[PDB]
C-alpha cells in the first residue's frame, strides 16, 4: 500500500488543527508539514525553536533539564546541585541512563540528588547563604568530588540571588572547580537553551583551565567525542569502534565523562560530534579557539556507522584508514547476521518518531537496515538547522511535527497508524493503550545500547521484540 | 546472535573492560582505588555520620517531591478534570514523566509555559490562553490550577488571572476552575495535595453552605490524601461496601490511573463527581485517611462543612483498622459485618503464623508521614523493631506523636525518629546501627549497593513499600490499608525475612545446613 | 558462645569458628569422607550432557519426585465438602503424613482420621478397623459426612470399601442414612490428583448415581464448577468472583476455602464452609458442569457425561488470557449471560500489564514442573507473553498430556525451543537446568535444592526458583495467592516481571563493576 | 488432684463404650511418689481407629527418625512415591556435606511403585534401581533399603536383593523392614531400625583395630542434630576432653556407626529411639552406656558432671572448667528472659524423649509443666516422667486431638509445646504455640548456647502482641 500522499498529509494537518482555538491554531500551522527532499531550507516548510501554546500537553522540558539532566549531570566525578526547591533535582534524579564508571557517593555522584532545598525563607531573604554553607558541606562529606556545578531552577533567577560570586569565593577558598550555571527553567523554550547555556558554562568555567597546560602527551590520532551521553553505554559502544580503528578517545562528554576529561578536549586534533543540537556551541568555540576541526557523525545502524566510520577515518593518515577497514570487515558478519534474523520479521513495518532534538533523525538509518519505513517524525526542540538535516533523511510527503501536542501527536497516530511508535515515557503508555509498539528513543526502553555495531544487535532484538510482541494480537477482547 | 548481550552482560566482556580501564587510567585522572576504598570506609563510620547529621544546608537524596507534583495527583481524583499548572511547562514534563514511571499509565496535565517574558509581566496571559486551549483541545469538565515555584516567586494572583479569564471570555463564566496555591518551598508534595483538596473543595462549597445540613445525605466523606497505591483506594471502597455504608470518596483517582488497555486511549476515567464535591458537606462526618497530610482541608472542612473529622489515625496495621471501622460503625450507625470479622480473624493468623520469622527483626523506614506512621504501628503490632523511622516531610508535631506511638510499645524502646533528613542520612543510619532490612521506595536500592558493597554481611536489603516505585513493575496495584493491606505488608516481611535466610543459607556444605524446606 | 543481646540461631551460631574447628575435626577424623577434590569433581560431572543421558536412561530409581500419592488428593477432596470428615481405610502413617504435607503448605489445621490397620489387618482385613473407625469418628468429631479413601495397604490387601462400610450400617455402628462415600484411593496409580479425582467421582455417584430418575439438565438453571486438586485459596475465589460478576448462578463443589482459611479469633473451627449435600444432590439439575481441570478429572468427566448426562464442555484451565476468555465466553453461552464490563476491564487491565512487562519477559526462559493442567496453563501463559518454557516437566502426567502441550507449543512461535517431559521427577530437572540453563525455574519449593545446586556450580549457573505450585513449604501465605482468571494472571505477570528485575539488581550491584546499568527506572 | 480426674472423666463421656474403656488407662494424674507408671498410666498400644491421633508410623521411626540423617548414605523409599514424597526434608536433621554428591539426606530416592510392581513384585526393580544408584551417585558410601506398606504385604525379599547388590559393588546395603503397619506408632521403627543397624553396619570392624583410640572415647547415640542440637551437645563434650567419636544419627556417617564399638561411653539422649542399640552395645563389647540430657543449664551441668565421673580426673577438671566458662552465659539468659516467663505454664506432647526431657530447661526460666504426654512412649518412659513431672499433673498417652483440645480448653495453659499438626489448632485458640518437634525451625535448644535459643524462642511467642489482638474490639 502506497505512503500517504502529501496532499492527504496536508489534509490530515488540517483536520488535526480544527479544534483549536483560532491563535493557537495559527500558531500551531506553521509547526506541521510534509517533508520536502527537494526544500534546502526547513524555515519555508516548518517552524521550531519557537514558545510552547499555553495549556497544551507539550512534551518539552526545560532550560534546567537540558544543562542538569543532560549536560553536566553525567559528569561523573562532580557533584551538581540542584539549586533552589526540591523539586526539580527530585524529577530528574537517576532519571536517564547516562552511564557511568565509579563509586557512587564516594568519587562519582551521577545517580546522586544533591540539592539546597529551598523552603520559604531561602525564597524571601535569598539562597546565597546557604549556597555557600551547602558548599562547605560538599567539601566535608564528599571530598573526592572533583568539581562542582550550581544548577539554577526558576526560583534562582528572579529572586536576584548571586551564584556566581559564590562559585568564585568557594572555589577560590577550597581549590576546586565551581561552575555556576544559570539554567532556570523558564529562560527558554524547552530543554535546548538548557544546552546553550549548559556550553557556555563549559566554555566559561571549565574548558581554559589547561590553556597553559601542556604536559598531556598528544598523538595524532587523538579525538573527543561531544554530545554523547552514554545513554545505556551508547558512547562505550562507540568508543570501542573508534580505538579499534586506531584513534584514542581522549575525551568523551558528558556521558562517562569527567571533568579532566573536558579539560583535555582542547588538546584533541578531532572533535566528533554525535548530538549537534546539544554541543555544536562547544564545537564551534573549540574550532574558532584551538583550531580543532569537529564533524558530525552517526553510530545507529551498520550502514550510518560505516560511512560515519569511513568519514572519520579520511580525517587522518592511511594507517587509519587501513584499520578502517579492518574494523569494517570485521563487525560485517556480525550485523549482517543481525539483518538476516531480524529484517524480514521488521521489513515494511512503519514507525513514527518524536524524540527531542536529535534521535528524529539520526536513528532513521537504523530502521531503514532493518527494512522498515519511518512515516512521520518531529522533535521537541530541534532547531531549523535540525529539520534542515532530516529532510534529506526522510521520505518524501512525510509528516513532520515540531512541538507536537499531546491531542496532535495522538491524532496523527490515529490517521497515520503506524506499526511502531518511538517516543518519550509521557506518550509510551498512551500509544500502548490504542494497541500500537512503543519504544522508547530516549531511555531505550531501559535497553541498549543502540550505537555501533553492538548496540544494532540489541537494536534490532528490541524493535523486533516489541513490534512482533504476542500482547498487541490480544488488545480486543473475543466477546466484543 | 543467539547471545545478544544488553548493557549489563555486554559491557562486561574483556574488550570493554579493557577499553573502559585505559580511559580511566590515561584520562579520567581518577583518584587511587586505594583511596577510594578508604573514603568510602570513612563514610560507613559514626564519625562521618555526627558529620552527616550536622549539615543544614546541604539535602542529598530527598526522600520528598514537590507540591504541585501532589496538587496532580488530587486533581487526576475528579471526574474528566485536567491537571493545570500554572507556571514553567518543565515542572509539568518532570511530574508527568515522575508519575508515569510510577504508575506506568498515562498522566495527563498541562502547564501553559510561562517563560521569561511572564517572569517581568506576570502570567496572566499564560492563564488566559492556557485555559481557553486546554478547554479547547482536551474537553475537561474541570480545570484544576496549581503553580510552579516560579508563578509563585513571582506573586501570580490565581483568583484574580482565572476572574480575568473568565471575564473577558476566554472561559465560560460557569466553567469550574478550582485553584490552589502550591508553592514547592512550602511542605512537601503531600502538601500540595492538600492545598489542591481544599481548594477543590472550597471552590465548590464555601460560597453554598447556605443549604446545606449535616448529615443529610446519609453519608460519609473520605478523603484519601496523596495515595499512589490503587488497591488503597479499592480497599477503602470494598470496606464500605461491605459494611453497607454509603460513602463517597473524594479525590478518586483509582479509574483513571488503572485504565484498560483496549484499543483506546481514555484521557479521563472515573473520578469524584462534581455533584459529589458540592453535596459533600451534607455528610453525615468526613473522614481524613492520611490526617497529618490533610491539615488545611481538616481545618476547612470543620470549620466550614461543621463535620467532626475524628481523631483517627491512617487504617494502616490491625488497630487503627480496627479504629478506622468502630469509626465508621459509629458514624453511620451499619454494625461491623461478619466478612469483616473473618478478614481480620485471618490477619490475625497470618500474625499468628509468621510471628517467629518477624520478631525482633530491625526496620529501618522512610516515607509519607501518614504512611510510616501506620508502617511504624503495624510493624510494633508484629514485634518487629523499627530502629530508624525517617520522615522528609514530617514536622515536630508528627515526630511527637510517633515517640509516644514508640513509647506505648516494648518494641519501639530501640527506636530514633527522624524529621528533615534525606536518604543519606538513612545510608549512614544503616551503616552504623544496621537493620536487617529497610522499607522505603526505589531510592533506597543506591542504600542497599552501598551497604552491599561495604560487605555482604552488611547489606541491607530495600523492601520496596511507598512512593515511588520505578525498578520494579505494578508494585502500584497493591495494598498497605485495611486487614488486606496488612496481609500483603505481612506477607512481604516475612517472605522477604524467608528469602533473604534463603540466600545466606544456600551455600552447599558451608550454610546448606538450615537451608531448611520447611520454614 | 551466645550473647545475650546477638542470640545466634543455628546458621549464624555453627559458623563460628569454635563450631567450625569441631565441625572440621569431625570431618577429618570420624566422618571417613571423600576428599574435597573428588567431590569437587563428581559434582562437576553430575552437570554434564554426558550425566544427564545416564540419568534420563534410569527407569526403576525415582529421584525427588514431583508428585504425591492419591490418599493425599482424596484428603483435600473431602475437605471441601461441609462437616466432613476425610477418613483413610488403611494406615495411620498415611495419615500423619498427609495432615503434615497440608499443614506445612497451608499453615492451617487439617482434619483427618485413620482406622489404625496394622499387621493383624494384613491378614484379617481391616473391616474391624473400620467399623470402629467410622463408629468413633462419628461420635467425637460428629462430621455431617465421612469420606472414606485407602492406603495402599488396605488397596493391596483388597480391601472391600463397599461392603465394609455397609456391614458398619447394618451392624449398627453408623446409621444407615449416615452418608459415607468411599473411593478406592491406590497410592501406587496415578498420583495426588488422581485421587482427587477419585474422592470426588465417589462422593458425586454417592449422592447421585442412584437418585437420576427425577433429575432433569438445567432445571435448577446453575453451572457446577468442578476444581480439582487447588492449592490456592485465591483459585476458589476468583471462580467464585467471576461467577458472581457474570450473575451466574453456579455450584463449586469440593470448595475448601472456608475451612483451609479459618480465622483466629480465640475458638477453633474443625469444619467450615464447604460444598453442603444438597449442593451434590441437587448438581445434575444443573445446566452443565466445568472442569477446572481437565487432564486430572477424567474419571469425573466421564461420570458426569455418562450419568449426570451434562455436555461438560472441552475447556482448557482458565489460566493465562485466552483460556481465562473462553472459560467466560463458555459460561456466558451456558448460562446466557453476558460477560459484564467490569470483566472486560479486567482482562484489558492484565492487557495493560502484559504490555507494561513485555520487554523485560521476552525471551525469558522457563523451567517448569507440577500439576499437569497447572503446568499446561502455566506453559500457555507463558507462551502469550512471549517467554520460552525450555523445560517442561510434569512427574504426573500421560502421553495424551504431552501430545496436547507439543501441539500448544507447536502453535507458537516461542515453543520452538521447549522439551515436554513426562514421568520425570526433579533430579531429571536438575540435570536440564544445567546442560540447557534457563533463566528461571517455576516451580514448587523442592526446587530450591536444585538452585542451591546451580549456585554452588556458580552464581552465573544458579537459576533462581520463582515458588508457584503445590507444595509451598518455605515462604508464607502465598497459598493465598491466585493462578486463575485475569487476576491469577495478573499476580504470576507480576511475580515473573519483578523475579526479572530483582533478579537483575542482583547482578548490578556490584559498585564500579556492575553498578552501571542499575537503574533507578526499569 | 480429684478435679484433673473429673477433667479426664469429662473428655471421656464422648467415646463410645469400647473406645472409652481403652481411653481411661491412657489419662491419669501425675503421682511421683509411684515407683511404676504401669499402675497409672498404659502406653504402646494399638491406636483407636477413627480418632484423629497425632503418631506415625514404623517406616517414619526408621527411615525419618534413625537411618535418614545418615548423610553419607542413599536411604530407598521403597513403595509407593507417597511415603518419601512427605518425608523428604521434614525433620530438620542437620548435617554437612554436598548434596546429590556425598551427602544425601534431604534427597528422596525411591522406587516409585507403580501398579506392575505391586502385581509381579519389585525386587527386579529394587536390583534396578541399586544398580542405578551406583552409577548415578558413585561417592555414597552405603544404602538402605526402607520398606512402605506394601514391600511386606506383597511378599517381596528385599534381604535377598541386597545381600547380594552389596557383594556385587562391595557396598553395605541395608534391608529395613519398617513397613508402616507394623507397630502403632513410629517406637517399632526405632526398634527395626536398629536391629538393621546391628545386623548389618555395627559389626563391619570387628576384626579391625586399626582406628587409634584414646581413654575418652565416647558416642553420641540418640542424637539427631535437629537444628544442630547435637554439634551444640558435641562441642561441650569435646571442651570436656571427650573425643566425641560417633553421633547417632544426625550429621551421622556410616563410618562413625562402625567406629562406635570402640568408644569408651555411649552417651544416650534419646532412649526411647535407641536404647535397643546400646544395650546390645554393651552386651557385645563391653562399652557402658548412659542417659544424658542436656536441655537447659541445670540438667546440662549435671549430665556433664555425670559424664565427667566416668573418666579421671583431668576430665572432671576440664568439665568444672567448662561449667564455669559457660555459667555467665547461661545466668544472663535467665536474668534476661526468667522475668518475662516466670510462672507461665506448658502443656506439652511429643514423640518418646522430649515430652520429660525439656521439662528442665521450663523450670530454668521459672515456668511449670502442668502436663505432658507421650505419643509412642513406652512404660520405662513413663517411669522417667513421674518424678520430673508435678504430683497431680496431667498425663495423657497416645492423646487424641478431641482428648488434647479439651484438656488445654481446661487447664488453659499459657503455652503449649507440641507437633505440626496442633500448632495451629492451638493459635486459633489464642495459646501461643512451641514446635517441639522442629523446634519451630529454630534452635539448637541443646547445650548451653542452645538455651539462650530457647528462652528467646519461649519469650518471643509466649509474650508475642499477636496474642493480645485475637477478639475483635467491637466484639
Ligand atoms: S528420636 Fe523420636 S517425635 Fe527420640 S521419633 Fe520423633 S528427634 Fe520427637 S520426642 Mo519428632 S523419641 Fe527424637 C523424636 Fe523424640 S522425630 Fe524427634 S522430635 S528425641
Ligand atoms: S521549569 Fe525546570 S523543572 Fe520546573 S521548577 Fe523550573 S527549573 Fe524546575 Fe522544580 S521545585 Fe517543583 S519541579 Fe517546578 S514547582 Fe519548582
Ligand atoms: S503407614 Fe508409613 S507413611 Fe503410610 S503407606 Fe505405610 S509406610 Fe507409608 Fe505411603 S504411598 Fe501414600 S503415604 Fe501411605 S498411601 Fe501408601
Ligand atoms: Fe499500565
Ligand atoms: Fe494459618
Amino acid at each position: 500500500m502506497t505512503g500517504m500522499s502529501r496532499d492527504e498529509v496536508e489534509s490530515l494537518i488540517q483536520e488535526v488543527l480544527e479544534v483549536y482555538p483560532e491563535k493557537a491554531k495559527k500558531n500551531r500551522e506553521k509547526h506541521l508539514s510534509p517533508n520536502d527532499p527537494e526544500l534546502e531550507q526547513s524555515k519555508k516548510c516548518i517552524t521550531s525553536n519557537k514558545k510552547s501554546l499555553p495549556g497544551v500537553m507539550t512534551i518539552r522540558g526545560c532550560a534546567y533539564a537540558g544543562s542538569k539532566g543532560v549536560v553536566w549531570g553525567p559528569i561523573k566525578d562532580m557533584i551538581h546541585i540542584s539549586h533552589g526547591p526540591v523539586g526539580c533535582g527530585q524529577y530528574s534524579r537517576a532519571g536517564r541512563r547516562n552511564y557511568y564508571i565509579g563509586t557512587t557517593g564516594v568519587n562519582a555522584f551521577v545517580t546522586m540528588n544533591f540539592t539546597s532545598d529551598f523552603q520559604e525563607k531561602d525564597i524571601v531573604f535569598g539562597g546565597d547563604k546557604k549556597l555557600a554553607k551547602l558548599i562547605d558541606e560538599i567539601e566535608t562529606l564528599f571530598p573526592l568530588n572533583k568539581g562542582i556545578s550550581v544548577q539554577s531552577e526558576c526560583p534562582i533567577g528572579l529572586i536576584g540571588d548571586d551564584i556566581e560570586a559564590v562559585s568564585k569565593q568557594k572555589g577560590k577558598e577550597h581549590g576546586k572547580t565551581i561552575v555556576p550555571v544559570r539554567c532556570e527553567g523558564f529562560r527558554g523554550v524547552s530543554q535546548s537553551l538548557g544546552h546553550h547555556i549548559a556550553n557556555d558554562a563549559v566554555r566559561d568555567w571549565v574548558l581554559s583551565a589547561r590553556d597553559d597546560d601542556d604536559s598531556f602527551e598528544t598523538t595524532d590520532y587523538d579525538v573527543a567525542i561531544i554530545g554523547d551521553y552514554n545513554i545505556g553505554g551508547d558512547a562505550w559502544s562507540s568508543r570501542i569502534l573508534l580505538e579499534e580503528m586506531g584513534l584514542r578517545v581522549v575525551a568523551q562528554w558528558s556521558g562517562d565523562g569527567t571533568i579532566s576529561e573536558m579539560e583535555l578536549t582542547p588538546k584533541v586534533k578531532l572533535n566528533l560530534v554525535h548530538c549537534y543540537r546539544s554541543m555544536n556551541y562547544i564545537s564551534r568555540h573549540m574550532e574558532e579557539k584551538y583550531g580543532i576541526p569537529w564533524m558530525e557523525y552517526n553510530f545507529f545502524g551498520p550502514t550510518k556507522t560505516i560511512e560515519s566510520l569511513r568519514k572519520i577515518a579520511a580525517q587522518f593518515d592511511e594507517s587509519i584508514q587501513k584499520k578502517c577497514e579492518e574494523v569494517i570487515a570485521k563487525y560485517q558478519p556480525e550485523w549482517e547476521a543481525v539483518v538476516a534474523k531480524y529484517r524480514p520479521r521488521l521489513e515494511g513495518k512503519r514507525v513514527m518518531l518524536y524524540v527531542g532534538g536529535l534521535r528524529p533523525r539520526h536513528v532513521i538509518g537504523a530502521y531503514e537496515d532493518l527494512g522498515m519505513e519511518v512515516v512521520g517524525t518531529g522533535y521537541e526542540f530541534g532547531h531549523n538547522d535540525d529539520y534542515d538535516r532530516t529532510l534529506k533523511e526522510m521520505g518524501d510527503s512525510t509528516l513532520l511535527y515540531d512541538d507536537v501536542t499531546g491531542y496532535e501527536f495522538e491524532e496523527f497516530v490515529k490517521k497515520v497508524k503506524p506499526d511502531l511508535i518511538g517516543s518519550g515515557i509521557k506518550e509510551k503508555y498512551i500509544f500502548q493503550k490504542m494497541g500500537i509498539p512503543f519504544r522508547q528513543m530516549h531511555s531505550w526502553d531501559y535497553s541498549g545500547p543502540y550505537h555501533g555495531f553492538d548496540g544494532f544487535a540489541i537494536f534490532a532484538r528490541d524493535m523486533d521484540m516489541t513490534l512482533n510482541n504476542p500482547c498487541w494480537k490480544k488488545l480486543q477482547a473475543p466477546w466484543k | 546472535v543467539d547471545n545478544i548481550k544488553p548493557s549489563y552482560p555486554l559491557f562486561r566482556d574483556q574488550d570493554y573492560k579493557d577499553m573502559l580501564a585505559k580511559k580511566r587510567d590515561n584520562f579520567e585522572e581518577k583518584h587511587p582505588q586505594e583511596k577510594i576504598d578508604e573514603v568510602f570506609q570513612w563514610t560507613t563510620t559514626e564519625e562521618y555520620q555526627e558529620l552527616n547529621f550536622q549539615r543544614e544546608a546541604l539535602t542529598v537524596n530527598p526522600a520528598k517531591a514537590c507540591q504541585p507534583l501532589g496538587a496532580v495527583l488530587c486533581s487526576l481524583g475528579f471526574e474528566k478534570t485536567m491537571p493545570y499548572v500554572h507556571g514553567s511547562q518543565g515542572c509539568v514534563a518532570y511530574f508527568r514523566t515522575y508519575f508515569n514511571r510510577h504508575f506506568k499509565e498515562p498522566i495527563s496535565c498541562v502547564s501553559d509555559s510561562m517563560t521569561e517574558d511572564a517572569a517581568v509581566f506576570g502570567g496572566q496571559q499564560n492563564m488566559k490562553d492556557g485555559l481557553q486551549n486546554c478547554k479547547a483541545i482536551y474537553k475537561p469538565d474541570m480545570i484544576a490550577v496549581s503553580t510552579t515555584c516560579m508563578a509563585e516567586v513571582i506573586g501570580d494572583d490565581l483568583n484574580a488571572f482565572i476572574n480575568n479569564s473568565k471575564k473577558e471570555g476566554h472561559i465560560p463564566d460557569e466553567f469550574p476552575v478550582p485553584f490552589a496555591h502550591t508553592p514547592s518551598f512550602v511542605g512537601s508534595h503531600v502538601t500540595g495535595w492538600d492545598n489542591m483538596f481544599e481548594g477543590i473543595a472550597r471552590y465548590f462549597t464555601l460560597n453554598y453552605m447556605e443549604d446545606k445540613e449535616v448529615g443529610s445525605n446519609g453519608k460519609i466523606n473520605i478523603v484519601p490524601g496523596f495515595e499512589t497505591y490503587l488497591g488503597n483506594f479499592r480497599v477503602i471502597k470494598r470496606m464500605m461496601n461491605e459494611m453497607n455504608v454509603d460513602y463517597t470518596l473524594l479525590s478518586d483517582p483509582e479509574e483513571v490511573l488503572d485504565t484498560p488497555a483496549d484499543g483506546q486511549f481514555r484521557m479521563y476515567a472515573g473520578g469524584t463527581t462534581q455533584d459529589e464535591m458540592k453535596d459533600a458537606p451534607n455528610a453525615l462526618n468526613t473522614l481524613m485517611l492520611q490526617p497529618w497530610q490533610l491539615t488545611k482541608t481538616t481545618k476547612f472542612v470543620k470549620n466550614t462543612w461543621k463535620h467532626e473529622v475524628p481523631k483517627l489515625n491512617i487504617p494502616m496495621g490491625l488497630d487503627w483498622t480496627d479504629e478506622f471501622l468502630m469509626k465508621v460503625s459509629e458514624i453511620s450507625g451499619q454494625p461491623i459485618p461478619e466478612s469483616l470479622a473473618k478478614e481480620r480473624g485471618r490477619l490475625v493468623d497470618m500474625m499468628t503464623d509468621s510471628h517467629t520469622w518477624l520478631h525482633g527483626k530491625k526496620f529501618a523506614l522512610w516515607g509519607d508521614p501518614d504512611f510510616v506512621m501506620g508502617m511504624t504501628k503495624f510493624l510494633l503490632e508484629l514485634g518487629c523493631e523499627p530502629i530508624h523511622i525517617l520522615c522528609n516531610n514530617a514536622n515536630k508535631r508528627w515526630k511527637k506523636a510517633m515517640d509516644a506511638i514508640l513509647a506505648e510499645s516494648p518494641y519501639g524502646a530501640n527506636s530514633e525518629v527522624h524529621i528533615g533528613k534525606d536518604l543519606w542520612h538513612m545510608r549512614s543510619l544503616v551503616f552504623t546501627n544496621k537493620p536487617d532490612f529497610m522499607i522505603g521506595n526505589s531510592y533506597g536500592k543506591f542504600i542497599q549497593r552501598d551497604t552491599l558493597y561495604k560487605g555482604k554481611e552488611f547489606e541491607v536489603p530495600l523492601i520496596r513499600i511507598g512512593f515511588p516505585i520505578f525498578d520494579r513493575h505494578h508494585l502500584h496495584r497493591q495494598t498497605t490499608l485495611g486487614y488486606e493491606g496488612a496481609m500483603q505488608i505481612l506477607t512481604t516481611l516475612v517472605n522477604s525475612v524467608l528469602e533473604r535466610l534463603d540466600e545466606e543459607t544456600r551455600g552447599m556444605q558451608t550454610t546448606d545446613y538450615n537451608y531448611d524446606l520447611v520454614r
